[PDB]
């Protein structure tokens, strides 16, 4: 019983794993955009406040 | 060379000039009316000033004569009960200034060689901060963090635990809401605080050379207790709201921008306002007139306040701040919504000063705290997985939970360096490490407390003579052991 | 008397040669296509021409035409005449009805009462919002603010707030709508005309649509009036939509009145533009203002300046993010980032602090165990985690309620919750009694009564 | 009427306001970006039979016009809390967020409810 | 010969007739009543115009002031006569003794010593702190970077490194205190005279509150004094107390001085400017100055600007760590982030370079065991791994020792030690003989052999 639960362990653990691994990999595309955003917010504040402020 | 000169322009409280060809930097200048304005600006054939007052009267044309010296403001021992303008104008209600004589705002700071090394502790009240970021007076630390952090919360409560221990008090509102303050004050009140601190007020809707000014005026009030051998402590509220209302000026000058929009002088700004706080030698005997001894020494502890936007710790005034105060507690708004109350984060924190601004034994028995709370740090991680771990470290991460939640307090509660004891003997012994659970981890402090002020003389005596060696600790060993044989 | 010289948008300046320079602050009027047309002076510049704001469409000026001035500031009426229907920013009777009114007149531009002339109190007053009520309190002589980003509510709330406190009133209120839908306006109007509690209130309309002069100058038309209402009869409420417009109407200008851009492209006189109007809103020895207020938050940027200065000058600051809405709590209120001045112990009893304070913290220990769910599941958690968030998730939407105005758009009738019942509901749950019950048991209910017989149905 | 794309309004605008040197703020959007729709959809709205009667002169002596105006705003994945279409949002009194993603899936009313909201609500719809 | 045409803050600006007028970075007098503040040219723009900066307090100047024009720029006093006391950034002594002995008077500004200079020069200038010499082997003519947070102890740490080179060895030091806290000023002055170390160390103080062009040339001040102890042909070094401040006081003088910002708002020039400060330090072939300076990383990020440009002048790197200190250990050095571009065999002998990567192989495997160690125990590592673990923590123990001018701080006494001494010490407590005696030993210590005396202790 012990030794037949534990190989329904290995497997339960590389389905959930696979799992694990493609959650993460969803956060990381939700990630990049939320990056890209604030990549351009950057780079406009910069910019506008140099030109601005030179006037 | 001419004396005079007439106004050309006006609009948002700056004053274009035309003449007033003799005229200085800094220098004042009376308006028609009482107030006066601030030569900041003087190009050739105009002159730009900051007016100091409400500016919605002036108009053009009007004569505006130049002036002597520059910006002063009232200093003494008067002030101490009396809330006061940044002209030093009591709005207070007591009506007549009891003051004694006046001080430039815009001084020069006492030089190497007059300065006297810090070592003597200034307590804050809170277990966290005397105990692990400790002040000392000439010290200068940052209060920083976000909004609702509880940064003027600690700030006044540090004020409120001097008044007893013969520092006298500055407290400087910058754009501050009225209401607000009177509330502070009014608490101020409520606890003996109040008689021994002066309040500065620049509210809100003041202009931006008078909350520009703020913290300067407030400064010389204060100096004026170190330059004759005697401490005190000011705390400039919203030194952010500061250099916004100079960012106002030198925009509306037409000076040139940085980061943020923000002049390129503001770190010369703070940077000249903070030097000014500092422990002077006692060989300062020197004064006004040299000098009623005066065999003391004398010093000006000052912990400004920087606001942060979203724990953007980069921004330019902070960044700035942050670079030259010898200290700062940055203020965590995740440790504040959870319960950790003081939300003080340690191991980012700092105190450039550390163990010479602290009493002796606090010294010795922060030690302690100080790496029990430092692996608690490298385990945290784990904290998610507990119970995954052997009892080996598995110990060590509930050391660091209960070390964590014995440092913080209520807000109006400062402790008395018996403090000592509890944090001290907390560290000594798992005397936490029996019945730990977090939740009688705190009930326990309100009790070892209270059953020492059942045999306090052996406590008001290692309060006076702040210090411990070994017998203290063998009496505090029992005290503990024989604690438990209550509850 | 003068002649116009430059016209820019609503910045138009006028030469008045030296004799008669007008004050910084003060009216003047022009003969355009038709009409009047009120300019407000706001900069003395060099030369004895003068900056101007047009209180109108700036649109069909000649460049030269005579302008008279005149030495009033500006002319709005106040007193019990004003209380019977809406206002101008200009003071004008904008409905049909020709105003009997002042029996005197108050400038828009005033000082900020003195300092020890300022009173406070600790009387708390009750709304029917659980979320309010609980997380953040205030007395009467209150400065209660709505921040939130487009569409979160942030009117509903307001109105939902008026029709809570303004029947507890038995007094006179002023609202001031400022750069809002015009929409809404004639509903409340309307509405309020036909429950007759109008003779009570006093309106003032600056709208989205009218031009900027208009919108960062009715905000000061009308606290000027509150001002009068409180400097003899004591108790008062001032409610205003979005403090924001009026920052931003005077964004659109900063840059055509000639000055340098501050951060973000807002005026460098932000700090005290905002500081000036919000000072006026206190309580004077005299009399009291309760006052809540919609400040509206750019692009969802809280650290945008507007809100970032605005936050200081708040007694309670209530705050509603885009994404509690995205779930369907529609008092959206983050209860985390929502904070009162007074949510002190001596102030609000022991019981509503700890209680208050307890829900905030398992809500905020459960943001922080979210990450380790999202990426590795609930199964990971200990026994006593799993039961955070299970209880979290309870509170997490018994905050929220059905507004009574809200019904029109939404099925669900409104509720009205006792400070007393939100304490008692929280509290318990909290302490683990109704844990059985479903976490849908919870959302959208009035009392934790009503959670309870949700449950028999589902 | 309905205008479509009220997105590529204010960036045309943004170009003139650029080139005419006035100082960009947020998304390099002129200040008063929000004015610009903001009195545009203003004018779509009921009118009583009073203002119809006067701007008729005596004719129409007893209707009411009206203007019903939906406005259309192009997103950029998804990102509903950029400056324009929060502003855009601000004005209108309700709105209609077309999924991206229901829309893939053969859901072609893409109307995502729960989110979408027409505050006028129940007065604007039919006894039945 | 000219007089003061404009002035804002620092930025005074004077005129002239053409021809004669000043050369830039010339010196200028220039009386404001109770003293006389010397300003330097910056930019000679339009005709007989010229832009400056104030090196002390532009405050009371006005407009028509005398300003005398000096010849050369900016002079300083040089030669053994500087050792022995402090000097604000021009010469004039600030610690009320004595005035300057003597001075050929140079110049603070500079010339790149042409590429003819005595490299090859390996002469490993040993500390001598066990830690710092056995991981960060560093010749003349070399600079390293002490890098941290606050509180981490970059400092302090050159304290002791003058201490040691000075006394142990030949004095040798010039002290740059660009932008320095007073208080560090005082308490340094005062440690350096407890100590007999204070000569040779000639102290140059730019205190925080002076302005920027003050502060900015402090530097150059310092870097001109030990510019001149090399011409003499000795092996002195140079501790610039903030490369930061150097390059953000740099920054408010390219601000008000109009320039367009560039990365993160820093000067447009900020690579030139570390480029002559960095390139004067070298080994002439007549004498070497040797360079240790603190590098503040702003928010601990490395690609600030700052830290970043000074990454490319130093020959080695001392990582020092606020998380180190906090556990105890104050040579707060991590052993394993600290490099040295001459840590190769060939360069520092095999022994050294095989017992530096041992130290730095084992601490690598300890950190490797430590995550196993948690979760399922000590007891699980085989003899030889639980005997790693051993080994390794007591290196790092070793690793650490009182600094002479800690003194003041733990009272315990302070011990030098060699570079022999220090390998030796690590590679037998590694290979390793002193198994037998608890980590205590070698907690704050010389050599080992100081280790087993503690040991016996015990
Ligand atoms: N040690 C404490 N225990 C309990 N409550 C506290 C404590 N410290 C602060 N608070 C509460 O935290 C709230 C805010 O504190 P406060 O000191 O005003 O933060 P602040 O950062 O100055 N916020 P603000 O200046 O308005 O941006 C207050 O309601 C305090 O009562
Ligand atoms: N050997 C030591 N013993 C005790 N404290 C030390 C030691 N070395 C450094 N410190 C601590 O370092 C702190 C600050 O030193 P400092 O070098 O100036 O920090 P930083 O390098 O960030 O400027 C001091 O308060 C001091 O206590
Ligand atoms: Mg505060
Ligand atoms: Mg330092």
């Amino acid at each position: 019983g012990v030794v037949e639960n534990l190989a329904s362990e290995q497997a339960a653990r590389m389905v959930a794993m696979k799992a694990a691994t493609d959650n993460g990999g969803s956060l990381i595309k939700e990630l990049q955009l939320v990056y890209n955003k604030a990549r351009q917010a950057s780079i406009t504040q910069e910019l506008t406040e140099i030109v601005s402020g030179a006037a | 060379a001419h004396n005079e000169g007439t106004i050309v322009s006006v609009s948002d409280g700056v004053i274009r000039i035309h003449g007033l060809a003799d005229c200085m930097q800094g220098e004042m200048i009376s308006l028609p009316g009482n107030r006066y304005a601030i030569a900041l600006n003087l190009e050739r054939d105009s002159v730009g000033a900051v007016v100091m007052g409400p500016y919605a009267d002036l108009a053009e044309g009007m004569k505006v004569k130049c002036t002597g010296r520059i910006l002063e403001v009232p200093v003494g021992r008067g002030l101490l009960g009396r809330v006061v303008n940044t002209l030093g104008a009591p709005i207070d209600g007591k009506g007549p200034l009891d003051h004694d004589g006046f001080s430039a705002v815009e001084a020069i700071a006492p030089g190497v060689i007059e300065r006297q090394s810090v070592d003597q502790p200034v307590q804050t009240g809170y277990k966290a901060v005397d105990s692990m970021i400790p002040i000392g007076r000439g010290q200068r630390e940052l209060i920083i963090g976000d909004r609702q952090t509880g940064k003027t919360a600690l700030a006044i409560d540090a004020i409120i635990n001097q008044r007893d221990s013969g520092i006298k008090c500055i407290y400087v509102a910058i754009g501050q809401k009225a209401s607000t303050i009177s509330n502070v004050v009014r608490k101020l009140e409520e606890h003996g605080a109040l008689a021994n601190t002066i309040v500065v007020v620049a509210t809100a809707s003041e202009s931006a050379a008078l909350q520009y000014l703020a913290p300067y005026a407030g400064c010389a009030m204060g100096e004026y207790f170190r330059d004759r051998g005697e401490d005190a402590l000011i705390i400039y509220d919203d030194l952010s709201k500061q250099a916004v209302a100079y960012r106002q000026i030198s925009l509306l000058l037409r000076r040139p921008p940085g980061r943020e929009a923000f002049p390129g002088d503001v770190f010369y700004l703070h940077s000249r306002l903070l030097e000014r706080a500092a422990r002077v030698n006692a060989e300062y005997v020197e004064a006004f007139t040299k000098g009623e001894v005066k065999g003391k020494t004398g010093s000006l502890t000052a912990l400004p306040i920087i606001e942060t936007q979203a724990g953007d710790v980069s921004a330019f005034v902070p960044t700035n701040v942050i670079s030259i105060t010898d200290g700062q507690i940055f203020l965590e708004t995740n440790l504040f919504n959870a319960g950790i109350r003081p939300a003080v984060n340690p191991g980012i924190s700092v105190s450039r000063v550390g163990g010479a601004a602290q009493t002796k034994i606090m010294k010795k028995l922060s030690g302690g705290i100080r790496t029990a709370l430092a692996q608690y740090r490298e385990l945290a991680a784990f904290s998610q997985f507990a119970s995954d771990l052997d009892d080996a470290t598995r110990k060590q991460l509930d050391h660091g939970q209960k070390v964590t939640e014995l440092l913080k307090q209520k807000q109006y509660a400062p402790m008395s360096v018996a403090q000592q004891s509890l944090v001290l003997f907390a560290a000594e012994r798992g005397y936490l490490a029996d019945v730990e659970l977090s939740k009688i981890g705190s009930f326990e402090a309100a009790l070892l407390a209270y059953v020492d002020r059942d045999h306090a003389p052996l406590m008001q005596e290692i309060n006076q003579t702040g210090g411990y060696n070994d017998e203290i600790e063998g009496k505090l060993k029992g005290i503990l052991d024989s604690f438990k044989a209550t509850q | 008397t003068g002649k116009i010289v430059q016209v820019i948008g609503a910045v138009v300046d006028v030469e008045f040669p030296q004799d008669a320079v007008p004050r910084v602050y003060d009216a003047l009027e022009v003969q355009n296509g038709n009409e009047r047309l009120v300019l407000e002076v706001q900069q003395q510049l060099g030369g004895g021409i003068v900056r101007t704001i047009a209180m109108g469409s700036s649109d069909g000026l000649r460049r030269g035409l005579d302008v008279k001035d005149l030495e009033h500031p500006i002319e709005v009426p106040v007193g019990e005449a004003t209380l019977g229907r809406i206002m101008n920013v200009l003071g004008e009777p904008v409905d049909m009805k020709g105003e009997i009114g002042e029996e005197e007149r108050w400038a828009i531009h005033r000082a900020a009462p003195s300092y020890e002339e300022l009173s406070n109190s600790q009387e708390l007053l009750e709304t029917g919002i659980k979320v309010i009520d609980l997380m953040c309190p205030f007395a009467k002589g209150g400065k209660v603010g709505l921040f939130g980003g487009a569409g979160v509510g942030k009117t509903v709330n307001m109105m939902e707030l008026i029709r809570n406190i303004a029947i507890e009133h038995s007094g006179y209120s002023v609202f001031a709508g400022v750069g809002e839908r015009t929409r809404e306006g004639n509903d409340f109007y309307h509405e309020m005309t036909d429950s007759n509690v109008i003779d009570k209130v006093s309106l003032v309309y600056g709208q989205m649509n009218e031009p900027p002069g208009n919108r960062l100058r009715v905000a000061l038309t009308g606290l000027t009036m509150a001002e009068k209402f409180r400097d003899e009869g004591r108790d008062v409420l001032l409610f205003v939509d979005n403090i924001y417009r009026y920052t931003l109407a005077g964004t659109e200008v900063s840059a055509l009145l000639g000055r340098m851009p501050s951060a973000v492209g807002y005026q460098p006189t932000l700090a005290e533009e905002m500081g000036v109007l919000q000072e006026r809103i206190t309580s004077t020895k005299t009399g009291s203002i309760t006052s809540v207020q919609a400040v509206y938050v750019p692009a969802d940027d809280l650290t945008d300046p507007s809100p970032a200065t605005t936050f200081a000058h708040l007694d309670a600051t209530v705050v509603l993010s885009r994404q509690i809405a995205s779930l369907g709590i529609y008092p959206a209120v983050d209860p985390l980032d929502s904070t009162s001045r007074q949510l002190d112990p001596l102030v609000v009893g022991q019981e509503h602090y700890d209680t208050a304070r307890g829900v905030q913290s398992i809500l905020q220990r459960y943001q922080e165990l979210k990450d380790i769910i999202a990426i590795l599941g609930m199964d990971e958690l200990s026994e006593e985690d799993k039961l955070v968030v299970a209880r979290a998730r309870k509170i997490q939407r018994f905050l929220s309620q059905p507004f009574f105005v809200a019904e029109v758009f939404t099925g669900s009738p409104g509720k009205y919750v006792s400070l007393k019942d939100t304490i008692r509901g929280f509290k318990g749950i909290m302490e683990g009694e109704y844990d059985h019950l479903p976490e849908q048991a919870f959302y959208m209910v009035g009392s934790i009564e009503e959670a309870v017989e949700k449950a028999k149905k589902l």
